[PDB]
DNA sequence: GCCTATCGATGTATATATCTGACACGTGCCTGGAGACTAGGGAGTAATCCCCTTGGCGGTTAAAACGCGGGGGACAGCGCGTACGTGCGTTTAAGCGGTGCTAGAGCTGTCTACGACCAATTGAGCGGCCTCGGCACCGGGATTCTGATGGCTGGA
DNA sequence: TCCAGCCATCAGAATCCCGGTGCCGAGGCCGCTCAATTGGTCGTAGACAGCTCTAGCACCGCTTAAACGCACGTACGCGCTGTCCCCCGCGTTTTAACCGCCAAGGGGATTACTCCCTAGTCTCCAGGCACGTGTCAGATATATACATCGATAGGC
């Protein structure tokens, strides 16, 4: 996944 | 793929709010997560932070972070300089912000409500640019150009958007991009859109128009009369070719950038069901256009339907933007086009192009060269020079009036407001003539006295003499202090100062009791002036009358002109009074808000009272406007209207006769001082108006030349004597 | 044995102006004789390339003032000016 | 705002711009007090360049201030400049 | 005729109009001469002669002397900065320096 | 990271710029200054674009040569870098007050 | 043949520095040997800075002489610089100059 | 409307030194003010020699001796040879 | 010639200048500096003699001399 | 007794300003002139006002010059004139490049 | 310890490929250079008077030269820190251009009045002479810095 | 108790000032002659007006080169100390500048005749300036190579 967890 | 961390982008933020905030709290996609964890916060109430989180490199506005800010220095983030500059702008921000008059606070209260709703409004997205489908779902955010398109997993905008984004992603697959006469000027409203009747008669004609021309074969140039036919009438006519025929080749509107966020509103309210890739950016921006929209389905099957180009970037990209076969090229504002040494005409000449249409709001009066170039544009051909058109454009010919600007094969529409417009009321030019204050006389006295030297010559003198000396006199139809200004000081005393208005200024008097009967009703005002200066005494003016007022001149810049203009414009406008020019007629302002408007000065061009009046006589319009012109008897103009009214400052014997029948006989004469003709203060001149839809020597009293030749001979001979032989 | 002139009568004049007890030695006389000539030679000298930019030919009163406000330095440029106005104005005004 | 139309204009000679004229003659050092000293200088050049200049201007009776003037202007103090006409 | 009246009289001038305007004719500084020309120009020389000639004497009581001297034309030039400015490249003949020594070399 | 030690950068700068006959002040704000010197002289005065050219030829070569006697003054008090003094004195042997 | 710059073998103009001197107001009569003199001087003293313009014209291996190659010609020449030592030549530049103590050792 | 100058004459004299060398425009306003400049100077320091003699002709002789004070000293030798054979065979011919 | 042009001589003007101490070698710099100074102006004054077709150098040639180089000198003529 | 080393110095400094007489001797430097001048015309005669005229412009140049080497060894921090000061002098005022 | 050794950059310098806008060259013609002439006078030349420059001499004495002591300023060496340089970063506005407008630079045709040229005559300014007062030179003493020598006492 | 900052008094050597006394250099004054002013006229320059069109100021949008800010650190400005001989003050011997006077003749300043070069003007013809045009030179981009410089490591 690219987003930012 | 991906890439390394550690980078700040930017700070924009500014907040107050509950420790422990993480992640991305008051974002849309956050908030229908976990709501807020600072939510029921209060600035004092409980133990909460003063924030200011950062948009971060790498990542949107949609990933804008919220967090516990001591986080930012435990990761040793690139880029920190940036905060020590925020601090010191924000220092520098309150100490104007605290200080500041507060009509400007608030000022800057609205200039921050539109920052942040601005800044806000980047977080929608417009479209997605079409392992995942088109892997990642590349897209673009509202206000960026397209270089700061980027990714997304389908986890945060799949739930915010994603739902009639799907529907715009599933018209990519959709299929997009002469014949005889057409059954037209049906009733086809409902293909304008999903609240599409709003059309009138004539616009809907003026598409019957466009639909005929074409059947023709012919090109047009709407010459609307700067109405409402500028936008909504041309964005619907592209529906002819695509939503009934299905004859939808590439169409191209090269319209300003000032106009494109219109177009670009109307193009999907109106004709809802198209595309529109807006030309606009930094060369990466214009490389994301052509490499992920430009061509969606194979080599050169185009897929944009429409687009939107300034007139600036077309010159810059001629090659790729020439390269089609367009059926359509619609240019805005095309009075740019009125000369055919433009680069921009030059190359749009080259284009080719099926169809052609201008737009333009004047009435485009311009000497031949000017029709010869726009009537070049639209149609290449058969119109090629003069000397196959010289038997039809020659002047000179009362029979040619048969031909001039009436037989025109490639139509412009015309179509004045007198056509359109049928409900408003009638309209009078009011003209409040009246006698001259004692002060006028004595300085219109004082300069016709002063260049009597010149006057004397007569036939024999010079037309840039004469003109100096009307100059000269205008300013005592104006009021005196154009001449010499009054003493500072006793005009700085307002104990005085409204004393000494009320008796130098009786052109006020019958004003007082409109300005106080249309303030109760709630209406505002517009004043036009040819003198900056006298502008100028306006504007002191109106700052001792404390009503609030705009202005509107050449010396104004860009970015305060802009506000001052859409401040008197804005819904619910409070501002009274507004000094405009007549130059400001070209910009295709509105004048709607103002239903009072005062002609003050005079002018010796018609076309400029015409140009005032065009922006105020807005179809739709259900008051009677108000407008009162101002005369003095004396610089007669009337003896300029008396003889311009078979046609609508030009001989020299007319001129000099002028000066010798305008104020012929009251000159300085031995009547005495203290005449004070003022009165018809009210009631006389509302009932009384009318109302419509010999040598020098002979002439002037030289008994005054005397005493002016003994006294100024006396004021430039101390100038020169009162100076000491030596210093010191 | 053949006349020379020279500076010396008038500026003897203005001496007895400005200061009518003072006198002025046989040597003073040769450098005011020659700072009348050098300023002479100079603000001649400039109304003379003025009246020749302009293609002019004759050397008038508004190019005198010209070289004067050119060439005097601050306060002395005014004080010049007005007197030169001065006295135009009494030899026009009078007979 | 962080700037206002108050006549700074000669700050619009900037530390770069001096660097670099100090850089052509030959400086290679150049102490943090200079570019005030420069500013003074140059001020004080062009207010008697560009009077002269206007003088020729206002005798001309004219109101555009050409190359011409100031390379008359220039002649006069002994800065003859050669390119732009004689 | 009328019975002679110099041009410089009718000025109020002492310098000689006359002279100048021989001069500016015989001089080739022009074509043409105007007449407004000698009465200016003579009125300029007069005046800067009356300021050094003024200056000159306050030096003279100064000095205690009574005649004008070289080295007090001096003192009157050098001392007024505008003047000084219009003679900074003249030198006067027995004039001598203004008297000045810099503050670096004085005793302490 | 490679950096240059202070004084070579300051040679190759004295290199290019001496082999270089380009306008170092910037036109813009050059031509702002002289409209405003000028206009405490005479107000709304044109300016051709020739004459700013000439004014910024005579100003640049001007201040050459002062920084020129400038580098000569300060190297004559045994320095390396020149100082508001060095320009003084400069323009005081030259003759201008 | 019927040209007087053809009598003197001159390329510069007589004829025009006669008309210059004498309407330039210098003195009442202008000598018919003066023109002649004046016009082989002029020419003379552009003949040798065209030659040392191009000659650094050739060094910076161009083909026309531009202003740079007129100052390095005027500058490098000891009289030539001494008679146009208060000149100031548009877009000329300065020489390569650097003082031996301020290269480093 | 003929701004007279001299573009021509210096062509000439570079065609001369230098056969294919030429020369760009704001070079050639530098010679020819180049040309006006030295013409005034000689022309000035001419006219002075003749009114300090009390004489009214501007001649060879003054030419000469106006050059050989405002030039150097090789450039005045060589100035000098080259006006006294110009004039010399202007004399001749 | 030139020597005669003595030490204290040259001290004297330095003194009229405002110097306090002179070094030993200031001489033979101040001696040059004159010959070169007074090379200029004789040249320029015997120019102006052989232009009059004259044979006696006047005051009024040498303060020519001193025009042309712009030392105007007052007290002799010029 | 004596004097200390500067006491004498400032008392010359005085007299020598205060008054205008010539420093430099009538003959000896009039010697100088007719050998300056033997080497442009022989058999060359001179006025007393114009050796005079040679001298008072002499005298005055080298005063001024004087003073500008007398600000130039201020500015080294020195009281004594140098060789080295009035060749920089000469060289900011264009008698030498 | 101080010397010098190869190497990793990283700006000049040098090639070869495009191309745009500027120069050398073309024709036309209008204005100026030139030829043939006549007219007054400026500069050339011979003669001349004598102003003044130059050559020499001999006193006088002022200032130059030369040498001695001593001190103070030049200048080398060292050290400490305030300041400039180099460089990465980033926010302002220069530069380019396109387009527009209209003020004001350039020119042409007309008329007049202002300056030059001219003949006279008259007093203002030049030269030479004269005679008295300012200061040039000088004896002199009241005054004023100035270097040596005897005198508190601070921070230490 | 000490070096040095702040003093007091004094013998000596200045510069200043006053009274004095000669002389010569200015300040008037008389006569005279050249030039300045008055009166008239002629014609060519500039003042004025009516005009066209080159170019300057102004707006507005792009783009990115360059201004602006800050930050480490290293080289240089600035004080300080010491020492060493370059300069100054001065006494004395010495050179020659200065002045007054003398006599000679050089060549400077003029006067006067005359004639040749130069201004003014008219007919003339050709040169050079202006407008147009087109090909190539040097400006730009880019590419590899070739220094120039400075961190790091071993030799003696
Ligand atoms: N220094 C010079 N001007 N050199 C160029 C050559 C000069 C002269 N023609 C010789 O030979």
């Amino acid at each position: 996944a690219r987003t930012k967890q | 793929e991906e890439e390394e961390f550690e980078t700040i982008e930017r700070f924009m933020d500014c907040r107050i709010g509950r420790k422990g905030a993480t992640g991305a709290t008051t974002t849309i996609y956050a908030v229908e997560a976990d709501g807020d964890p600072n939510a029921g916060f209060e600035k004092n109430k409980e133990p909460g932070e003063i924030q200011y989180l950062i948009k971060w490199k790498g990542w949107s506005h949609i990933h804008n972070t919220w967090e516990t800010e001591e986080t930012l220095k435990q990761q040793n983030v690139r880029g920190m300089k940036k905060l020590d500059n925020y601090k010191k702008k924000d220092q520098e921000t309150k100490r104007w912000l605290k200080n500041a008059s507060p009509e400007d606070v608030e000022y800057y209260n609205c200039q921050q409500e539109l920052t942040d709703d601005l800044h806000k409004q980047y977080q929608i997205v417009e479209r997605i640019i079409a392992a995942a489908g088109y892997p990642d779902y590349y897209c673009k955010w509202q206000g960026l150009p397209y270089s700061e398109c980027s990714w997304e997993d389908g986890a945060l905008i799949s739930k915010k958007f994603q739902a009639c984004i799907d529907e715009y992603f599933s018209r990519n697959q959709s299929k997009t991009t002469r014949p005889r006469f057409v059954a037209l000027k049906k009733q086809p409203s409902y293909i304008g859109g999903h609240e599409g009747l709003e059309l009138r008669d004539y616009q809907l004609n003026g598409l019957n128009w466009l639909a005929h021309s074409w059947c023709k074969g012919n090109s047009c140039i709407l010459a609307d009369e700067m109405g409402l036919g500028k936008t909504i009438q041309t964005i619907s006519f592209l529906n002819y070719l695509f939503h009934e025929h299905q004859l939808y080749g590439p169409f191209l509107l090269v319209v300003p950038l000032s106009t494109l966020t219109s177009w670009q509103r109307e193009i999907q309210t109106w004709a809802s069901q198209m595309n529109a890739v807006v030309y606009l950016g930094d060369i990466n921006s214009r490389n994301m256009i052509r490499t992920h929209e430009w061509t969606h389905h194979q080599t050169k099957r185009l897929k944009f339907n429409i687009l939107l180009t300034t007139y600036e970037i077309l010159l810059k990209d001629k090659a790729f933007l020439g390269g089609l076969n367009w059926a359509f090229i619609g240019v805005d504002e095309a009075h740019r086009l009125k000369n055919d040494d433009s680069l921009l005409y030059k190359t749009l000449i080259d284009f080719k192009s099926n169809h052609r249409l201008l737009i333009t709001g004047t009435p485009l009066q311009n000497s031949l060269k000017e029709l010869w170039s726009l009537l070049h544009f639209i149609m290449p051909e058969k119109f090629s020079s003069w000397e196959d058109f010289e038997e039809e454009h020659g002047k000179g010919r009362e029979y040619g009036y048969a031909s001039l600007h009436k037989e025109l094969e490639p139509f412009l529409l015309r179509r004045v407001k007198k056509d359109v417009e049928k409900s408003l009321p009638a309209k009078v030019e009011q003209i409040l003539r009246m006698e001259m204050s004692a002060l006028q006389k004595q300085y219109y006295k004082w300069i016709l006295t002063r260049n009597y030297k010149a006057l004397s010559k007569g036939s024999k003198g010079s037309t840039s003499g004469f003109l100096n000396i009307m100059m000269e006199l205008k300013k005592c139809c104006n009021h005196c202090y154009l001449i010499k200004p009054p003493d500072n000081n006793e005009f700085y005393n307002k104990q005085e100062a409204l004393q000494h208005l009320i008796r130098s200024s009786g052109k006020l008097i019958l004003l007082d009791k409109l300005l106080i009967r249309l303030r109760e009703r709630g209406n505002r005002v517009l004043i036009f002036s040819q003198m900056v200066r006298m502008l100028d005494i306006l504007a002191e003016y109106l700052k001792y009358r404390q009503f609030p007022f705009q202005r509107l001149d050449g010396s104004i810049k860009g970015e305060l002109r802009k506000q001052a203009l859409d401040h008197f414009n804005a819904e619910g406008s409070e501002d009274f009074c507004f000094l405009l020019s007549t130059r400001a007629g070209g910009l295709g302002i509105n004048l709607a808000s103002a239903d009072t408007v005062v002609i003050f000065d005079s002018d010796w061009n018609p076309q400029n009272d015409l140009q005032a009046q065009a922006r105020a006589h807005r179809i739709g319009q259900k008051k009677q406007v108000n407008i009162y012109r101002l005369v003095t008897k004396g610089s007669v103009e009337e003896d300029i209207l008396e003889r311009a009214k078979k046609k609508m400052p030009f001989n020299k014997e007319e001129l000099s006769a002028i000066l010798k029948f305008g104020a012929e006989e009251l000159f300085k004469e031995p009547e005495g001082e203290e005449q004070e003709p003022q009165e018809m203060d009210i009631d006389e001149i509302l009932k009384r108006a009318e109302t419509h839809e010999k040598n020098w020597e002979e002439i002037i009293p030289e008994d005054q030349r005397r005493r002016l030749e003994e006294e100024e001979r006396q004021k430039e001979l101390e100038e020169i004597y009162m100076l000491p032989r030596m210093r010191n | 044995k053949t006349r020379k002139e020279s500076y010396a009568i008038y500026v003897y004049k203005v001496l007895k102006q400005v200061h009518p007890d003072t006198g002025i030695s046989s040597k003073a006389m040769s450098i005011m004789n020659s700072f009348v000539n050098d300023v002479f030679e100079r603000i001649a000298g400039e109304a003379s390339r003025l009246a020749h930019y302009n293609k002019r030919s004759t050397i008038t009163s508004r190019e005198i003032q010209t070289a004067v406000r050119l060439l005097l330095p601050g306060e002395l440029a005014k004080h010049a000016v007005s007197e030169g106005t001065k006295a135009v104005t009494k030899y026009t005004s009078a007979k | 705002r962080h700037r206002k139309v108050l006549r700074d204009n000669i700050q619009g000679i900037t530390k770069p711009a001096i660097r670099r004229l100090a850089r052509r003659g030959g400086v290679k050092r150049i102490s943090g007090l200079i570019y005030e000293e420069t500013r003074g200088v140059l001020k004080v050049f062009l207010e008697n360049v560009i009077r002269d200049a206007v003088t020729y201007t206002e005798h001309a009776k004219r109101k555009t201030v050409t190359a011409m003037d100031v390379v008359y202007a220039l002649k006069r103090q002994g800065r003859t400049l050669y390119g732009f006409g004689g | 005729r009328a019975k002679a009246k110099t041009r410089s009289s009718r000025a109020g001038l002492q310098f000689p109009v006359g002279r100048v305007h021989r001069l500016l004719r015989k001089g080739n500084y022009a074509e043409r001469v105007g007449a407004g020309a000698p009465v200016y120009l003579a009125a300029v020389l007069e005046y800067l002669t009356a300021e050094i000639l003024e200056l000159a004497g306050n030096a003279a009581r100064d000095n205690k002397k009574t005649r004008i001297i070289p080295r007090h034309l001096q003192l009157a030039v050098r001392n007024d900065e505008e003047l000084n400015k219009l003679l900074g490249r003249v030198t006067i003949a027995q004039g001598g320096v203004l008297p000045n020594i810099q503050s670096v070399l004085l005793p302490k | 990271p490679h950096r240059y030690r202070p004084g070579t950068v300051a040679l190759r700068e004295i290199r290019r710029y001496q082999k270089s006959t380009e306008l170092l002040i910037r036109k813009l704000p050059f031509q702002r200054l002289v409209r405003e010197i000028a206009q405490d002289f005479k107000t709304d005065l044109r300016f051709q674009s020739s004459a700013v050219m000439a004014l910024q030829e005579a100003s640049e070569a001007y201040l050459v040569a002062l920084f020129e006697d400038t580098n000569l003054a300060a190297i004559h008090a045994k320095r390396v870098t020149i100082m508001p003094k060095d320009i003084q004195l400069a323009r005081r042997i030259r003759g201008e007050r």
